[PDB]
């Protein structure tokens, strides 16, 4: 058996439960759509291309509803239609592969009636943002308690992922399939508590972030996306502007002019 | 009605009228160097440092930003310039420079990255 299960306005509904006429048949996703731009030099063979980047994409359901009768099955689609064509994106995941989610805004469906009570449909969601991602963040307790396998491995087991750290030199697990950047409007949070002028070295993709004042233990420093804050507060004009990058797999980050430091990372997983 | 905002030099000026308002402001704005913004029927006028205020707020590359474009012109490069003051009462009793009690050569001293760029003399008779 198989079902989709729909994550909007912080509640998770079941397909096959919130409409008891819809059975979800298959599930299945697009391929990632790659899109580059090529340039053509006159005199040299081939073409140059630029930096690639990944187009929406689309996953798809294929389903049937089975009604009582013509009432029921002209009740159904209504409900069908209310409840699916919301104004603002929605998660969605499957219980094939529940630990990841796909953020996507449904497409245009057609249902075909086949006969007065059955009718056949296949809904499509437009994935926009290019990628899945895990039900939760690093931090989340859910990200690690469903079910998450990479290269043949559960990291639902693995006991060597942390991403809250007290010492200066410490690894931190992307899981992901490609690099978390903040550039690229992902979302990735760096909390830290410590007392000095921080410096933080990612020497695996060898960035640095620098702040240029001295720092308290009860002083949060925050960096989320391209914005670095202190107490609520940006602070971007006493730093070096620098964006810290999580690469694939293990990532080395130093520590450098404080002590006594808490730093905690929390941003999902990307895969592609 | 105005309101003024900030520090200006003063400005000498020849016949000021028969003008009508906007003239008269553009040329406070060209003289001044000042920056006019309105409230609806009220000018403000600011000047460099009280007009431009420090944010937070940045942009920043493949985040916020599609299209960057920079032109750049090298046209008007000078370098090098000479000028005249006003002109002496025995101007044709004199000859060359001795014309004008003022005259001066300025070079800037971006030269020392361009070389000698001397652009055609301008004159002041004031």
């Amino acid at each position: 058996m198989s079902d989709l299960f729909l994550e909007l306005n912080g509640k998770v509904h079941s397909l096959s439960e919130t409409f008891p006429g819809l059975s979800v048949q298959e599930v299945s996703r697009q391929s990632p759509q790659l899109s580059m731009e090529t340039a053509e030099i006159a005199g040299t063979d081939g073409v140059i291309p630029g930096m690639t980047q990944f187009k929406p994409f689309i996953f798809s359901a294929k389903c049937n509803l089975q009604a009582l009768d013509i009432p029921d099955y002209h009740l159904a689609v209504r409900e069908i239609y209310e409840f699916l064509f919301q104004r603002d994106s929605y998660y969605i995941w499957s219980d094939q592969m529940p630990g990841i989610r796909y953020e996507v805004h449904p497409k245009p469906v057609d249902f075909s009636r086949e006969s007065d009570r059955v009718g056949l449909l296949t809904i499509e969601f437009d994935v926009f943002k290019g990628y899945a991602e895990s039900r939760g963040t690093s931090l989340d307790p859910m990200t690690f308690e469903v079910d998450l396998w990479q290269m043949g491995m559960n990291l639902s087991n693995r006991d060597d992922l942390f991403y809250v750290f007290r010492e200066n030199t410490f690894r931190v697990y992307n899981a992901g399939s490609d690099r978390v950047n903040p550039l690229m409007r992902h979302e990735l949070d760096i909390a830290m508590t410590a007392n000095g002028t921080p410096t933080i070295h990612n020497l695996t993709t060898g960035e640095s972030f620098e702040y240029r004042k001295e720092l308290q233990k009860t002083d949060v420093l925050l960096l989320n996306n391209i914005y670095p804050l202190v107490n609520n507060r940006r602070v971007g004009k006493d730093t070096n502007h620098g964006i810290i990058t999580l690469e694939k797999g293990w990532n080395d980050f130093e520590i450098k002019g404080v002590t006594d430091v808490t730093i905690a990372f929390n941003f999902p997983f990307i895969y592609r | 009605s105005y309101e003024i905002q900030g520090s200006f030099p003063l400005v000498e000026l020849e016949d000021l009228g028969n003008k009508n308002g906007l003239e008269l402001v553009n040329l406070c704005l060209e003289e001044f160097g000042a920056i006019l913004f309105a409230d609806n029927k009220k000018l403000y006028f600011y000047d460099e440092k009280s007009w431009y205020v420090r944010t937070e707020k940045q942009f920043r590359y493949l985040y916020n930003t599609e299209e960057v474009s920079v032109d750049t012109n090298t046209d008007n490069l000078k370098t090098e310039i000479k000028c005249y003051g006003k002109q002496k009462e025995n101007a044709d009793k004199l000859t060359g420079d001795n014309k004008y009690m003022a005259v001066v050569t300025y070079t800037s001293p971006n030269e020392a990255i361009y070389g000698k760029r001397m652009a055609n003399a301008k004159s002041d008779d004031k």
